[PDB]
């Protein structure tokens, strides 16, 4: 139904420049806020 | 009795952002944040851990926080607690990451859930 992640959970992202950066699954949603 | 419309605001990735799957840097679609009652707080002999919901797919095997055990092995990592822990939590998922829907989450291999396809 959902089942995802907790916010605090790392991931390693590459932005819109190239730039590589390890986030958590939370900091990602306020990336994209 | 129940209702799922918490915290449902949903962000697009109109960001050009990618997450490192095994299948390279993929574009996801979107991240989804909702309200998860109870969830799985799991560590593995690898010191890494992982809290997610109970049917929650890990790797390409569609393998669920709940179908793990204690003393099993999750993509080499052995799993040495997985707890279930009944306190409200907010969570956070990746919709269609590229074509694959697996991506690195602490150095564990996730199943991203999927709004895009019939």
């Amino acid at each position: 139904e959902f089942e995802a992640l907790s916010g605090d959970t790392m991931i390693e992202i590459l932005d819109d420049d190239g730039i590589i950066q390890k986030i958590s699954m939370e900091d990602l949603y306020q990336r994209l806020a | 009795d129940y209702k799922d419309d918490d915290d449902k605001m949903f962000k697009l990735n109109t960001k050009n952002i990618k997450v490192l799957t095994p299948s390279g840097f993929k574009s996801f679609s979107g991240i989804q944040k909702v309200y998860k009652p109870f969830y799985h707080h799991i560590i593995f002999d690898d010191g890494s851990e992982i809290k997610c919901s109970d049917n929650h797919s890990f790797g390409k095997d569609k393998i669920k926080a709940s179908t793990i055990k204690v003393g099993d092995y999750l993509q080499g990592k052995k799993v040495l607690y997985n707890e279930i822990v009944e306190e409200g939590i907010y969570l956070y998922d990746l919709l269609n990451v590229g074509e694959d829907n697996l991506y690195y989450t602490n150095g564990i291999v996730s199943h991203a859930c999927e709004s895009r396809g019939k």
